[PDB]
């Protein structure tokens, strides 16, 4: 994940 | 060459202010110590083969290639490993234009100061560059393959020790306003301000984002059953884990066309848009079990319109953005075969992540994808109309972004505003595919597709086809609302002998006052009533400590002359400076080898006062009294002597100042007495007996009624500190 | 009268099939009362929440704070509109996705707090 | 857990439910908001509108649901008949709501009521 | 996993 | 009437009306004008318009911070002004428009302004  | 030290400044120090990043090195020229460049055979055309870039140096002379003049004329080789340090990390990407290079006392070691960006890269360039010259001057040349490796090198660590886009923006806004900042040790955590004040953001989610709505944002099925029991018009589906289960699955929705997407996918990973019969339903689940972690994928009506990203902060829609998928539109009678690289020479066109714009990356799926669009290679789009690459839709892959912040009708606004709550993110992404954003989403069949956390806003601030929009701007209204930064009262003492008595008795004073004190001293660390640490805690890596709690509301740092020179200041800015004297006692440590020098070097914390505090000076001596210059905001002065001049003078025009008239503590507001205490019912003070401890209650007393302290306050604090 | 949805409404459905067994045998067997023993106790302990959230909701209730459970994750609603709190077991709504995370990295926590 | 907090067996409990909804709502503060019921025969949509309205003269975000749909603010949150729980159900969970306007109509009493 |  | 003001704002300076006092020449009025900007604290704003050049010329003399608006969005004076700093307004496609450095921030189509 991280920066969706 | 040998290098002894290598020190690195991460504050304000000795050597400039405003200037935090310096590394520092004692270098060593036993056998090249007083011999010039010109003595030195074949050196300045191997120097300048070897790095031609030095000719942008504007040394002293201030004119092109003014370093490499001064090169022909024949300088120590000091300077130039000095520039050349600056254009090793310079041509890496990072630009630095500070140096300096000064002749200590010892016979033969110099210090070197080089400007730098990061710090690994800045000490490896400093080591770097002491190689190079060495080479140099022994073989006329360096190898182009060492500098290669080198400059790689410096890029690696530049690329290590980066944050990313979103934490980079928000970095620069706080910047901006003022806001300190710090890199925290855990997880890429950032801690804006300081004390009570402070907040944390990771990447983009806060120390306020809640575990509740990211763990519910993350679950597909619970987020649309949530925002379903609100009203909002989410899809209509459902799952289906097994093969058996599809038709009755596909009967639910409605009919044709259905959506096939894993849930335990992000990035589109193996989603299939668009089926309109079983064979295609049955190879989209297949592909979709295939790229589900779980083997579980979730089947819903197709809506059509285009695909919308809404980015909501703090309740608000702070931009709104249509992510078009990749296309070339062949208006100048070109077919696809040209445009597919015509828009790879753009130079918008960027890898790896920090240009956000994609190149247009050509896949067997892409292949199979423009297959299916019913056209080939050289098919001429007609009329010039726009024909697509892929469905996707994401900025990752080539597609590009079109603001319509200016656009989205004020029922959507509203609508995504509440589903933002209702989720319970304070900043959340919104995925939303529409027919038109300027019409509400109920007369148009408009859905809301998911809903993130953490999202990504380089898609916002340069979109490309539109205006940009200050992401990080709302972000830091939302973390910071008025026009407050994150800072609390910061109290540096510094000077020679009374650091810590004056640090204790500041602590005692403002305990009066209902307000959690974090302290520094040479005994230790306090933080109210209690013991943090232990030891020496006196540089700035016990200011992080007392800076980095939760619960201190005003720092007392204890400045000592070592954690100066060692790493420089903790704080950018301290409210009140307090420089007690400067006495030629412990000298010769370091470079410092002149009492000039100690004054210099204790006069950090004098000009590292922000313009609105206070520099709390001896009137009594005179090198800390020469420092009422160069320094931002207001002076104070205190003297055990009332009739000093200076002092009247200042008081005369102006005021704050303290002294020691008739066996009393006063401070002088202009042409006003305030009368403190007798300094004989004073306990540190010995019943007067003790001057030292007077001037140390002269400064503490004068540094509390800057700020505010209430006149009582001072009194009962004075009164009852106990030397100890 | 109900304690859980599903177990009194298996409670009424079954209460008929038994009085129908009752006057059509003159008594009812003691695997088929069993049965339905077993599966209302299934029922209850499914439709049942935790040691602590059950604690939580009967302190609410004590205070008089009215509570409802949400459909996505056993979320627990306290309170109404604007004045609203929620509650999962023991995370609030108001609990940092950042300090969790961090507390559930052991050398992270050890680096902070050293 | 809590669990061995409120059960020690070698000590005094201890009340962490009492704490736990002190930190969730700290005074003697409930998590109520002003609910207005409108029932009858003949009127009830009429009456809703304008206490709706005349609330909304004051700086007050209201939520209302009458037989034309639920409305919260000046927008509409949902469309249909909308007169009976599971309506109200939408207005009390809503995070802007501060005041909730419900129409009570005989029917939703009757099959599930209030 | 939840309940620590 | 008053010995400062927040913000301070000229509007033009056109020599229409001269003669009336000692003001004879469009120097004079411009200086006679240039005390509301003069006026203003250093907390404060002064909005001139950078189309004028006269009322651009007030720019130094003035404590606090300068504010530019332009009917023509290529005004080079206006342009180096939100390079360096910002706040400014321009009208650049049928829209008033904020500039704020490099931010844009549009108010209205100028057409939906009655
Ligand atoms: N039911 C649907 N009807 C129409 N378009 C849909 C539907 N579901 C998804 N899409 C489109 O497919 C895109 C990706 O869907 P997602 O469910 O977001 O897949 P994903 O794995 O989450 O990829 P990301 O991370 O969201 S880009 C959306 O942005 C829409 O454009
Ligand atoms: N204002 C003063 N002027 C001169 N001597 C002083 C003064 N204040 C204290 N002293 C003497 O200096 C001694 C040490 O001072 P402290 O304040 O306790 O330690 P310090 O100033 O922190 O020194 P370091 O570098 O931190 S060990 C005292 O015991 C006094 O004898
Ligand atoms: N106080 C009243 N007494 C008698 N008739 C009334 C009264 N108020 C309104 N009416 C009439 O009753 C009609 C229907 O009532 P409404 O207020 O429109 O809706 P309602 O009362 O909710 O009816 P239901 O229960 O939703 S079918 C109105 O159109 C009026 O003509
Ligand atoms: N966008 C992303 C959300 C993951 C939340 N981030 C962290 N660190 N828990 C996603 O997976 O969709
Ligand atoms: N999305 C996020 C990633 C930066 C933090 N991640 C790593 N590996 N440093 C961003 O800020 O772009
Ligand atoms: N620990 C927590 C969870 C117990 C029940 N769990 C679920 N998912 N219903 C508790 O309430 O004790
Ligand atoms: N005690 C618990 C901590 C996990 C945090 N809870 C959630 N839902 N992430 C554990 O699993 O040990
Ligand atoms: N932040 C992503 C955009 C996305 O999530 O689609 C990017 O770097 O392009
Ligand atoms: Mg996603
Ligand atoms: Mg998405
Ligand atoms: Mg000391
Ligand atoms: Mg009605």
């Amino acid at each position: 994940d991280d920066d969706d | 060459m040998k290098i002894l030290k290598l020190q690195t400044l991460r504050g304000p120090n000795y050597w400039s202010i405003h200037r935090h990043k310096l590394v520092v090195m004692r270098l060593d020229l036993e056998d090249l110590y007083e011999k010039y460049t010109s003595d030195i055979p074949g050196f300045y055309k191997g120097l300048t083969e070897v790095l031609p870039s030095l000719v942008e140096h504007l040394c002293s002379p201030g004119v092109k290639g003014g370093f490499l003049t001064r090169v022909e004329k024949g300088t120590l080789i000091g300077h130039v490993i000095e520039h050349v340090a600056i254009e090793l990390q310079e041509l890496a990407g990072m630009p630095v234009g500070f140096g300096r290079t000064r002749e200590t006392s010892t016979t033969g070691v110099f210090q070197v100061v080089i400007e730098y960006e990061n710090e690994q890269a800045g000490r490896y360039a400093a080591r770097a560059a002491v190689r190079l010259c060495q080479s140099i001057v022994d073989t006329g040349t360096y190898p182009a393959t060492e500098l290669q490796q080198d400059l790689e090198d410096l890029k690696e660590l530049k690329n290590q020790a980066s944050l990313g886009p979103s934490t980079e923006a928000i970095v620069k806004e706080a910047e901006a306003r003022g806001i300190p900042w710090t890199q925290l040790g855990a997880r890429f955590m950032i801690q804006f301000g300081y004390g009570v004040n402070q907040k944390k953001i990771q990447a983009t989610l806060s120390n306020q984002t809640g575990i509740l709505g990211v763990e519910l944002a993350c679950d597909k099925e619970g987020t649309k059953r949530i925002l379903k029991d609100a009203g909002v018009p989410v899809p209509r589906g459902t799952v289906a884990r097994y093969f058996d289960e599809l038709q009755d699955a596909i009967e639910y929705v409605g009919g044709y066309p259905i959506v096939i997407k894993p849930l335990d996918g992000n990035h589109g990973r193996g989603i299939t848009i668009d089926v309109k019969n079983w064979q295609e339903a049955e190879e989209a689940y297949d592909l979709a079990r295939k790229a589900s972690k779980t083997k579980t994928v979730i089947v819903e009506r197709y809506y059509t319109g285009k695909d919308h990203r809404v980015l909501v902060v703090n309740g608000k829609v702070v931009a709104v953005a249509e992510r078009v998928p990749a296309h070339v539109v062949g208006n100048g009678k070109s077919t696809i075969a040209e445009l597919i690289e015509e828009t790879n020479r753009d130079p918008q066109r960027g890898d790896g992540h920090d240009n956000i714009l994609t190149r247009i990356t050509v896949d067997k799926s892409a292949l199979d994808i423009l297959g299916k669009q019913g056209y080939s290679i050289d098919s001429i789009p007609l009329k010039g109309k726009k024909c697509f690459l892929r469905a996707t839709a994401n900025l990752s892959t080539g597609g590009i972004a079109v603001d319509r912040t200016d656009e989205i009708h004020p029922e959507n606004v509203w609508l995504l505003s509440r589903v933002a709550k209702i989720i319970g993110l304070d900043i959340a992404g919104i995925d939303v595919v529409t027919e038109d954003i300027s019409q509400p989403l109920r007369e148009v069949e408009g859905v809301i597709v998911e809903v993130n956390a953490a999202p990504g806003f380089r898609m916002h601030v340069a979109p490309s086809r539109g205006l940009a929009r200050n992401v990080a701007g709302a972000v830091m209204d939302m973390l910071f609302p008025g026009s407050k930064n994150g800072r609390i009262p910061i109290l540096s003492v510094t000077g020679t002998n009374g650091k810590t008595t004056t640090t204790r008795l500041l602590a005692h004073i403002i305990k009066q006052t209902g307000k959690v004190v974090g302290y520094t001293t040479t005994d230790g660390t306090y933080i109210g009533e209690y013991l943090a640490e232990t030891g020496d805690n006196t540089g700035p890596q016990s200011a992080h400590l007392i800076l980095s709690d939760p619960t201190v509301e005003v720092a007392v740092l204890e400045t000592a002359r070592g954690g100066i020179l060692r790493s420089g200041l903790g704080f950018s800015s301290c409210e009140v400076g307090i420089v007690l004297n400067v006495t030629a006692d412990h000298l010769g440590i370091g470079d410092i080898d002149t009492i000039e020098q100690l004054a210099k070097l204790k006069s950090v914390v004098a000009e590292s006062v922000m313009p609105k505090g206070y520099a709390v000076l001896n009137a009594e001596d005179p090198l800390v009294a020469a420092m009422a210059d160069r320094v931002k905001g207001q002076v104070a002065y205190f003297s055990m002597d009332p009739n000093n001049e200076l002092l009247l003078r200042h008081t005369e025009a102006g005021g704050l100042a303290a002294i020691y008239e008739n066996g009393y503590i006063s401070i002088l507001k202009g042409d006003w007495t305030l009368r403190i205490e007798k300094a004989v019912n004073v306990p540190i003070t010995m019943a007067g007996k003790a001057p030292f401890m007077i001037a140390n209650a002269l400064a503490a007393c004068l540094a509390v009624f800057t700020q505010g302290v209430k006149i009582e306050h001072i009194r009962k604090g004075l009164s009852t500190f106990v030397a100890s």
